[PDB]
């Protein structure tokens, strides 16, 4: 029976003396119930985070070494529930009867445990699901300036798996994990609102870590919402995580380092915060037909202060993911929305995360949108352009209507097969670029009435058969004899 | 025993040694007494480590000029608290509670510790009911929250105490609940202006102000923020009041934090702040807040160094906020009152969903407009404006009508110019915007948009400059 | 990359007064003897560059101060970092 | 004769023993963790002999679990992995470890990944051209047979995008032995390049060596060393050619950084390790072709922050014989591969090696793009009227050329769905020379994009309505 005593305290960093055969990252017991966790291992003493309340903590105070490492209840009982990183409901609503327990710091599938990005994961949003695709098992980074619409895109992708979910097939559904780190409560409480409208407690967890919480509890969030959606991958569920935000868990990290005093090194961050996302990161994966088939999705959310995206923190999480989709402040104040920068956004799986019929349509958008951006900045003070350019100008100025899309407003895989269609196959040509959005949404409806047949097969084949795309090219010449341009 | 002796003195900080088993517990109070003459006074400390061998690292809340080593320090067996009740209002206090328009008033009242816990998550509701304010700029682009967390940001001298000012008047004048002020790090003069002219306009009757002022030590600038958020949240919890709550500045808390962090010994995070800056921020800031049925409307001045948004005492209180009002020193050059950045400020129900279709449809096009001038800037500044192509000038002609009619004639500039403040509703606010965007006053000159209210008064002065 | 976009900045504004004064000594030939003539459409070419010259010069030199207020503050910054870590490890 | 753990920090164990039993720098000791979650045996390798018996070591796993006073017992030699034939159509991890087909490779030939590089007397320079199929590479950056070729690039460039291309354009066909060594980066890119190499037949003649960026310090610092003792046996052994790819060295130095502070090392410039140079050239000495023992090594450098003039990828400029320098600008303008032609550069671009010809036309391209840059700004702000006949002659041409720089590759198809294209380089060196003399200038820019030779361009340009 080793106890501990502590020696000194302090921001929520404690010294204990004695526990000699206390493991690194082993949980501990302070008195009046206070938990932490061992760090530093010297000959001297145990340096711990205190994982909240440690204003209770005192020098003299004795300490218990529970045995375990870091560890949280995980089982269906998660959805639909908002818990803290310990896995402790928040929510007020009662116990959470776990099926198991996790610990935090279990390795990532192996290269050999896994198998290749090839399922799509539909997000609802043209340009994402156009450009920057985003399959199951993906780590695709939400970057970019604060008030940018990064948790409105994570948001809308986890109110879009509703169809899914309702489909009851595993291989269907995606479970959601939110890990909200360092957000104001509120604002907590607005985006579980928002699931709550959409339909998608059912099947999403929240795990919170507000600002007033320790600097411990939001280093820990990411790993407790990881370690549940875990537990689901492994079970041949398929599971989207979403981090808002890594910035204030590097943050919290740095803070208990530097208590810690840890030595530090750019901008004051401890040496291993690229190990700590890159960590987190990996354990997002699509696991091989052995192991169960399952999927865990990433989206990590960073923001960058003046577009910077040089900094330390945003360097390290671009290096890390499968690709990123870079919000910008002028994009979205010039209509933009989701203010999405095409040029430097990308998905690093590319057409194995579309269905054909979207890979088939949008196999060359991004790269024309960025030529067009080019020569939209270049011949901005031309005076005689040639007729390519013209064309070229034309274009792109109506598929960056195209991909505009507000807020709440998901399209079904097929509908946005048949924008893109309508974008990249010239029919937008005709349309004055003013009207492009209205155009597609009245198509789209029409189609919707009186010819669902071309969005049945889109769904039902993930294809755009011959016979279907003459089809939707003669309904769309019909649709435009009577369309009204304003 | 029971009492402790100064060991260490390290300007306002105090390491104190007490008895075994008679360690004070952290943020506990603590008395020491210095004696020689000009500064004799009881010094408070506040209890902030335990440095293990039975000694303390404590923040002194006044100047430890003066104090000796060895000197007896008394544990209170309580953390610093403030006197609460309805007797607050119309009252000056510090940061300890001591009422310093009438000495020894409030000692019998309730008292409140300073150091408490934040609403339980399940109490915590999102609130989103727009706070019309009269101001243009506010109304159309960053609609405040009524019982949300409003702040203004902004750089030295850009008029973010003005500003409060003009909200002050603006919302605590007509208000039918109690208002705490909290000025934290300020200038004292402007404290006795502040107390002055609410005893003026009868508001101070309604009004508790709490001030720990820029000639203070570092640990009364850090918890006289604290004081006044626990008379606040003393009315918002025992009595239903309404409650607003203006801080100014609370930047000024972040950089006290940053002084006693060094003082304390930590080691320092990026551009030498606390390694716990979040941390602090997150707890000030979540107390801060309303809750189901309770309404907390705050508003809270943030001073940016050397004008560096991205520095990070601001940078971590943005996250903190309903409403974000950027003040900037290119806007503030202009001319423009308020000095608001339109394109970097933000409001959270600025959305179709809560203000309606067409004030999300005449604020974005407002907003678009100005984005685009400011894309501009670049040819411009070498070339003007007979570079660029037809639609470009008539946009750059609009976007300088809309950026000086978005400045506006405010309550609290009359003092600085004589000129009486003007009040726009909401309403005509949007018909004027949605006509500007549209190029209905395309023919007006520049200077009839320059501080005026409505339609009427752009009427009145373009008919006084021959349009 | 603040510096390096402000170095970008200062040559672009270097060749846009090289060119423009240029053209300012060209349109002054021209006028002993297109759309850079100033006000004309809404000797003007002439006073048009050298209004956009003397504006390259300014912004250069406001740029050229932020540079240097930039690589002033980097020096600051990295032996800010390096004497924290030789600091934490003394 | 065992040691015993004295202090865990992260990756770094300090571990005491007998005295006279003090473990050789570089020599790997064994440890247990019993937990059962994370039951391992830790694999230290001893950085540091810190005096009084105590060694510093750096954990190969991560160090969860570890307790304090565990035994600790030398292997007596530094980590060594397997070597030989046998290890071609596996996959390994830094410590020799078969990950395909756990406990293969036990019984094979060990070698100490620990070793010094070639003697100077034992090297001779490599000019030979090693031709592959794309147009920028084979014109402005051509690579060496035997040489050392690395791609440099920030982050989601297209470095690993053009590291497969070179491993499909290259070792598909290659007579010898390749080793790809994953340094650090992405278990799903491991797993997708094992799959890859499998379906096309070449995994038989591949060994692949992973440490993944999730891994721990220790083994992202010391898989390269394995792979490239692997790939050292093949060149001094065995006696073939080999193939060496490494994605991402950077991460290499990486790692080194990371543990640097926790080693007890005051820190460099830029937060780097101050052993960066020196460790660095261990290492890349060792990745070189000897007398009659050829290696062309193929590396993927990331440039942090796309800042060139960070110390790291400065400091590895001077270990390459050719550099393909991928840049974010040409990126953003949707130009594949993102090659800088300004930037990149090749020790065998001359005359003598390449030819007259080759050289000439690679001159002038380097020469209109560079006009073309110093264009920009002006064209950007004054528009291109306002420029020389000659100069407006040339902006078309750069842009014309720029564009046909870029080409559709086969590791690319995945991104574009178009499928990919090889050019000769005789048809390389003929196309560009007809570009620069404006024979293409009445072909629309957009003809150029993403295509491979001439007939290609007619083709598109006939799809365009040119011709
Ligand atoms: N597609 C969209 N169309 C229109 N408005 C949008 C869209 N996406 C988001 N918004 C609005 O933009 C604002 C910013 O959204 P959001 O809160 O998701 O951004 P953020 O970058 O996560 O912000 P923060 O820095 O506050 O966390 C909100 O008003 C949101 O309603
Ligand atoms: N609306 C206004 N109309 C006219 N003058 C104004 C206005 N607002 C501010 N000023 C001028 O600017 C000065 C500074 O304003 P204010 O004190 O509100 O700035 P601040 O941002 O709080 O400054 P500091 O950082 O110094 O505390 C005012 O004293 C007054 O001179
Ligand atoms: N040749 C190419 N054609 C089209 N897209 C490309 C090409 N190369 C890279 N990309 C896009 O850019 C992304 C980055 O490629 P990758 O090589 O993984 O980046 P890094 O340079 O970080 O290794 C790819 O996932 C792909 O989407
Ligand atoms: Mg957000
Ligand atoms: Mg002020
Ligand atoms: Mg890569």
């Amino acid at each position: 029976e080793e106890i501990g005593t502590v020696i000194d305290a302090g921001d929520g960093i404690a010294h204990v003396e004695g526990l000699p055969s206390v493991m690194t990252q082993e949980l501990l017991e302070f008195p009046g119930g206070v938990l932490g966790v061992a760090l530093n291992l010297d000959e001297h003493s145990v340096g711990a985070v205190i994982l909240g309340e440690f204003e209770k903590i005192e020098e003299g105070q004795q300490v218990k070494r529970t045995g375990e490492v870091l560890s949280v209840p995980v089982g269906d009982a998660f959805l639909g529930r908002v818990v803290n990183p310990l896995g402790q409901p928040i929510d007020g609503q009662g116990d959470i009867a776990a099926e198991t327990r996790r610990a935090l710091e279990l390795q990532a599938p192996s290269v050999v445990q896994r198998q290749s990005v090839s399922e799509p994961l539909q997000t609802g949003i043209k340009a994402i699901d156009a450009m920057t695709p985003i399959g199951r098992g993906q780590r695709q980074l939400i970057i970019g300036d604060r008030k940018t619409g990064k948790t409105a895109v994570c948001v809308d992708t986890i109110l879009n798996q509703r169809e899914a979910w309702l489909t009851g097939d595993p291989k269907q559904q995606v479970r959601c994990v939110y890990v909200a780190i360092g957000q104001k409560g509120t604002t907590i409480a607005s985006v579980k609102r928002a699931l709550e409208e959409g339909g998608a407690m059912e099947y999403t967890t929240i795990v919170a870590a507000p600002a007033s919480d320790a600097a411990g509890f939001k280093w820990l969030a990411p790993y407790t919402g990881s370690a549940i959606g875990q537990h689901w991958m492994y079970n041949g569920k398929h599971v989207l995580i979403v981090f808002d935000d890594l910035s204030k868990q590097a943050d919290a990290y740095r803070a208990i380092s530097l208590l810690l005093r840890r030595p530090p090194g750019r901008e004051a961050f401890p040496g291993d915060v690229f190990y700590l996302h890159s960590r987190l990161l990996e354990r997002c994966a699509k696991l091989s037909d052995e192991l169960g088939g399952g999927s865990m999705t990433g989206l990590p959310i960073i923001e960058t202060k003046a577009n910077d995206i040089s900094a330390f923190i945003p360097t390290n999480v671009i290096s890390i993911t499968d690709g990123q989709c870079f919000l910008e402040s002028d994009l979205f104040n010039q209509g933009v929305r989701p203010a999405i920068n095409v040029g430097v956004s990308v998905s690093r799986v590319g057409g194995a995360a579309q269905i054909k019929a979207m890979k088939e349509v949008a196999g060359s958008l991004r790269l024309d949108l960025s030529q067009y951006r080019e020569l939209e900045a270049f011949a901005a003070f031309a005076s005689d352009l040639d007729a390519a350019s013209k064309a070229q100008l034309d274009r792109g100025a109506r598929l960056v209507e195209l991909l505009k899309q507000p807020q709440y407003s998901p399209l079904a895989v097929e509908e946005q097969v048949v924008a893109i269609f309508l974008g990249t196959q010239g029919h937008l040509d005709s349309v004055p670029v003013e009207d492009v959005q209205r155009f597609e949404s009245e198509l789209l409806e029409h189609v919707k009435a009186s010819h669902s047949d071309i969005f049945d097969g889109i769904r039902e084949t993930k294809k755009l058969s011959e016979e279907a795309e003459e089809k939707l090219v003669s309904v769309i010449n019909e649709f435009k004899k009577g369309f009204q341009a304003s | 025993k029971t009492a402790g002796r100064v060991v260490r003195i390290t300007g306002p900080v105090v390491d104190v040694e007490f008895p075994r088993g008679s360690v004070p517990e952290l943020f506990n109070a603590l008395h020491a007494e210095i004696t020689f003459g000009a500064l004799a006074k009881t010094l408070t400390l506040e209890v902030a480590q335990h440095l293990g061998d039975s000694l303390v690292r404590c923040i002194s809340m006044q100047p430890t000029d003066g104090l000796v080593r060895g000197v007896e320090v008394t544990d209170t067996g309580a953390s610093i608290s403030v006197p609460v009740g309805d007797g607050v209002k119309g009252h000056v206090f510090n940061a300890l509670g001591d009422c310093l328009d009438d000495p020894g008033y409030g000692k019998d009242f309730e008292h409140w510790s300073i150091h408490r816990k934040p609403p339980a998550f399940s109490d915590l509701e999102p609130r989103t009911e727009m706070l019309e304010t009269g101001l243009k700029v506010v109304d159309l682009l960053t609609p405040y929250v009524r019982g949300g967390k409003i702040a203004l940001f902004g750089g030295a001298g850009v008029g973010k105490t003005v500003l409060i000012q003009e909200m002050i008047n603006r919302i605590a004048r007509n208000f039918g609940g109690t208002s705490v002020f909290a000025g934290v790090g300020e200038r004292t003069r402007e404290g006795n202006d502040l107390w002055v002219e609410l005893a003026d306009a009868n508001v101070l009757k309604d009004t508790a102000l709490v001030f720990g002022q820029m000639d203070e030590p570092p640990g009364t600038r850090m918890r006289v923020a604290l004081s006044a958020l626990t008379m606040a949240e003393f009315f918002r919890d025992e009595q239903g009041q309404d409650v607003l709550l203006f801080i100014d500045n609370i930047f000024r808390f972040t950089q006290a934090g940053s002084e006693v962090s060094t003082l304390l010994g930590r080691m320092p995070s990026a551009v030498g702040y606390q390694p716990t800056l979040a941390d602090e921020m997150g707890e000030l800031q979540e107390r801060i807040t309303s809750t189901r049925g309770r309404s907390i409307t705050s508003m809270q001045a943030v001073y940016v160094p050397a004008d560096d948004y991205t520095d990070p005492a601001p940078a971590t209180t943005f996250a903190h906020l309903d409403a974000t009002t950027e003040l900037s020193r290119a806007v503030f050059s202009k001319g423009i009152f308020p000095a608001v950045d339109p394109l970097a400020s933000s409001s959270t129900i600025l959305d179709p969903a809560i203000v309606g279709d067409e004030h999300y449809r005449v604020a974005q096009e407002v907003i678009r407009i100005l984005q685009r001038y400011k894309d501009l800037q670049d040819i411009i500044a070498i070339l003007g404006i007979d570079e660029l192509s037809e639609e470009d000038k008539q946009l750059v002609n609009r976007a300088r009508r809309i950026e000086r009619f978005l400045s506006q004639n405010m309550m609290a500039a009359e003092q600085f110019t004589g000129q009486p403040g003007s009040t726009v509703p909401l309403k005509e606010t949007i018909e004027a915007f949605d006509k500007l965007t549209k190029g209905e006053f395309d023919h007006l000159p520049e200077q009839a948009f320059f501080l005026i209210g409505g339609l009427d008064d752009l009427a009145k002065k373009a008919e006084s400059l021959g349009a | 990359a603040t510096l390096r976009e402000l170095r970008g900045r200062i040559r672009s504004a270097g060749s846009i007064k090289k060119i423009t004064k240029a053209q300012e000594l060209i349109a002054t030939s021209r006028i002993a003897k297109r759309g850079l003539c100033g006000a004309y459409n809404a000797a003007s070419r002439r006073r048009a560059m050298k209004s956009a010259t003397d504006n390259a010069d300014d912004l250069i030199k406001a740029l050229t101060l932020a540079a240097n207020r930039e690589r002033q503050a980097q020096i600051t910054q990295e032996i800010s970092e390096i004497v924290g870590g030789a600091n934490a490890l003394a």
